DNA sequence: GCACAAC
RNA sequence: AUAUCA
DNA sequence: GTTGTGCTATGATATTT
């Protein structure tokens, strides 16, 4: 995570099979490419701490 | 003449499984010697009759090569934190030409 | 200062015992136990301890005294910090040097860069990504598995109060 | 590893076809494309499925117990 | 543990570690939330880091049946280290230095078995066998060298290692009549 | 397919393609821990267990 | 319908590597903790975080 | 001065193929029967 | 192996 | 500790 | 002038005593 960027807040869809799914188009902040590539998902527990995702 | 490359492979050598062996018996061997020694003074002392079997101590090389082997610290274990680890690893069988 | 911090107090006289919290042991199968690198060093500490101190109290030969001292000074040091520049480690029977205090604290995976600054967490998933161009922007596909591990403790009022006694 | 049954691309019954393979390659000595074409493997994914196969089976049949 | 509400004598519960819970399997109470991994905690003590980078590794195993608890390091070489220190610090420990020595003929079960080829469970087992029975008032007064004699085949009838007792007459000694009786003051014990 | 995936048949997969043998081994021991601990091989019973 | 385009087509040996995503995923809301930090463990085998 | 056998002395892990292996002179059928790939 | 900091 | 992953 | 002293990418995963 070398910039702000590279944690961004999202919303979750949930699908089938075992990958995280990411728009095209938010690649370049993330610099991630298909090869392989992991990711990290982070679930807030309060009803504040949410706020300062979806505002933030 | 200009300074020596100190990359030139050819001033370069490989140890190998030979060598690597032999550098480790060398001082397993002579931590044997001097162990049979150790002893001909406990038993000339008491003239307790040179026993062989109480004399070498097998279990000096044998576990000795088996340890540098296994775990990979070429070296005793004494010594396994100043000794080179690497040389052995668990052989790759994924592919056949890894 | 004159209130937490004399010179006086730069050299140990008595020696702060940290509870086990600080030093785990454990109790595996009654002929295997294992008990850390610092209750080692500190039952060094004590042994030589008791034995300066028996030699004190006897007759003191001055120079098997000071003998005994720079023992001791060795032990309570190098339990403190044991990669002194200088001196002899303190081993521990396998060859590995005695994990000291300073040691702990120290490098990146110390408990400053590695447990405080940063520290791993509950509530987190990690998998593999793909693209996907049925998305929208701000949206993130989530693996039913996942989503099925992962929770979110909602309270209950009285609007969502029917809606989580169907989840429920 | 045994001819595989069908062909992966598009789905011709391909495993019934390795043993009369063989018999052109040792028994009429034709060469491969030849071979291939005499049995009916038209299109190219078929054609692979046979040409490309290593019988590895009869490399296990060799072990005893 | 038993769960507060049900309390039925056969506290049927399970340690859902995957979860770190202990539940109440009746209930489904959780009965605790703090759950730690024995295997990974036993690996910071029983390691295979021998050279010193693992800041997991922090504590050593040790063996209370055999040793007792004598915990204690040894003064050494490291890095950065004058070899005149060392020599000191470990003349000095020569000065802290009689049943606290005779902790020296696990050394010699140690030097027997491995002169008699003998497995690493059978000196543990010829070890306890000795301390056991060498401050005996059974064995009073036997061959000192015949009670350490018979004690590695008391570690190898368990250990199921085959070594007659005519194959330790000829390690030592063995006084045959003299280690047959303390094999069997011993066996009573 | 975009960024280095890619799109497979799945028909394809389906008649053999790429599918894999997978064996892991577990091993275990019956560790000995002195004269009289010893390890056992059974099906543990919940009520001494 | 046609594609506008002509695709290149054809065999090409393709590898099937290791790293299959059910030896990855790894989700984990609280589990085992450390002894001596009291945070969680490290290791998706561990079931850590 | 005048003056008034073979020892055991470890075992040696050897490397496969080589001299002192069984495997080194093995021909293709007596490797399948030890369960060995050829 | 740096590169800069104190003996 | 080695190997490896982007 | 010489010595001596800090550090030297992020996370992940799989074995071996
Ligand atoms: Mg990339
Ligand atoms: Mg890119
Ligand atoms: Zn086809
Ligand atoms: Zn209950």
């Amino acid at each position: 995570s070398l910039h702000k960027m590279s944690m961004m807040a999202h919303r979750v869809k949930v699908i089938p099979y075992s990958t995280f799914r990411l728009n095209l188009s938010v690649t370049s902040p993330y610099n991630a490419d298909f090869d392989g590539d992991e990711m990290n998902l982070h679930v807030p527990q309060s009803e504040e701490t949410r706020a300062e995702l979806s505002q933030l | 003449k200009d300074q020596d490359d100190r990359d030139h492979f050819g001033k370069k050598r490989l140890d190998l499984a030979g060598p690597l062996l032999a550098q480790l018996f060398k001082t397993l061997f002579k931590k044997l010697t001097k162990d049979i020694f150790r002893y001909m003074q406990r038993t000339v002392e008491e003239a307790h009759d040179f026993n062989m079997k109480l004399a070498i101590n097998a279990k000096t090389i044998t576990s000795g090569l088996k340890y540098a082997l296994a775990t990979g610290n070429w070296g005793e274990q004494k010594k396994a934190m100043s000794s080179r680890a690497g040389v052995s690893q668990v052989l790759n069988r994924y592919t056949y030409s890894s | 200062n004159e209130v937490f911090s004399r010179p006086e107090w730069m050299i140990l006289t008595c020696l702060p015992v940290p509870p086990p919290p600080v030093r785990p042991s454990i109790s595996f199968n009654e002929s295997q136990r294992g008990e850390d690198d610092l209750t080692f060093k500190l039952a060094d500490i004590l042994k030589a301890n008791i034995s300066l101190e028996t030699l004190e109290h006897n007759g003191a030969p001055h120079h098997a005294i000071e003998e005994a001292e720079s023992l001791l000074q060795f032990h309570v040091a190098t339990y403190m910090d044991n990669d002194i520049a200088g001196q002899p480690q303190a081993l521990q029977k396998s060859g590995r040097p005695v994990k000291s205090i300073r040691a702990r604290l120290k490098g990146k995976e110390g408990r400053i860069r590695g447990n405080l600054m940063g520290k791993r967490v509950d509530f987190s998933a990690r998998t593999v990504i793909s693209g996907d161009p049925n998305l929208e922007l701000d949206q993130v596909g989530v693996p039913k598995s996942i989503a099925k591990t992962l929770t979110y403790p909602e309270v209950v009022t009285p609007y969502n109060i029917d809606r989580l006694t169907q989840l429920v | 590893m045994i001819v595989p049954v069908r062909c992966f691309s598009c789905g011709k019954v391909v495993g019934d076809k390795w043993e009369s393979y063989l018999n052109l390659l040792q028994e009429d000595e034709l060469d491969e494309g030849t071979a291939l074409s005499r049995l009916g493997l038209k299109r190219y994914c078929c054609r692979r499925m046979i040409l490309t196969h290593v019988d590895l089976i009869e490399k296990f049949l060799r072990y005893n117990p | 543990l038993t769960c507060p509400e049900c309390k039925v004598y056969p506290p049927k519960i399970v340690e859902r570690f995957s979860e770190g819970d202990v539940v109440c399997a009746l209930c489904g109470l959780v009965l605790s939330d703090k759950l730690v991994d024995t295997r990974s905690e036993w690996r910071t003590f029983s390691n295979d880091d021998h050279n010193g980078d693992d800041p997991s590794r922090v504590g050593e195993a040790s063996n209370p049946l055999l040793d007792g608890n004598n915990l204690s390091t040894r003064i050494g070489k490291g890095e950065t280290t004058d070899m005149r220190f060392t020599k000191e610090l470990n003349k000095a420990q020569g000065k802290n230095v009689k049943d606290n020595e005779v902790q020296a003929a696990f050394a010699k079960i140690t030097m027997l078995c491995d002169a008699a080829e003998l497995p690493k469970i059978v000196k543990d087992c010829a070890k306890e066998a000795y301390k056991l029975c060498h401050d005996e008032k059974t064995l009073k007064g036997k061959s000192m060298e015949s009670i350490m004699a018979a004690s590695i085949l008391i570690g190898c009838r368990r250990a199921e290692v085959a070594r007659t007792f005519k194959e330790i007459q000829s390690l030592i000694h063995v006084k045959t009549k003299e280690f047959g009786k303390t094999l069997n003051i011993m066996k009573n014990i | 397919n975009q960024e280095d995936s890619m799109i497979m048949n799945q028909s394809s997969i389906d008649r053999g393609l790429f599918r894999s043998l997978f064996f892991r081994s577990y091993m275990d021991q019956e560790k000995k821990y002195g004269m009289s601990i010893t390890e056992t091989f059974e099906k543990p019973q919940r009520t001494n267990t | 319908k046609k594609l506008m385009a002509q695709i290149f087509f054809g065999p090409t040996y393709y590898q099937r590597l290791r790293h299959m995503v059910d030896d990855k995923i790894h989700a984990r809301a609280r589990g085992p903790m450390q002894v001596l930090t009291r945070q969680p463990v490290e290791g998706r085998s561990r079931d850590g975080g | 001065k005048y003056e008034l056998g073979k020892v055991f002395i470890g075992r040696l892990p050897i490397m496969l193929r080589s001299k002192n292996c069984y495997l080194s002179e093995a021909t293709e059928s007596d490797l399948y029967k030890l369960k060995e790939c050829p």
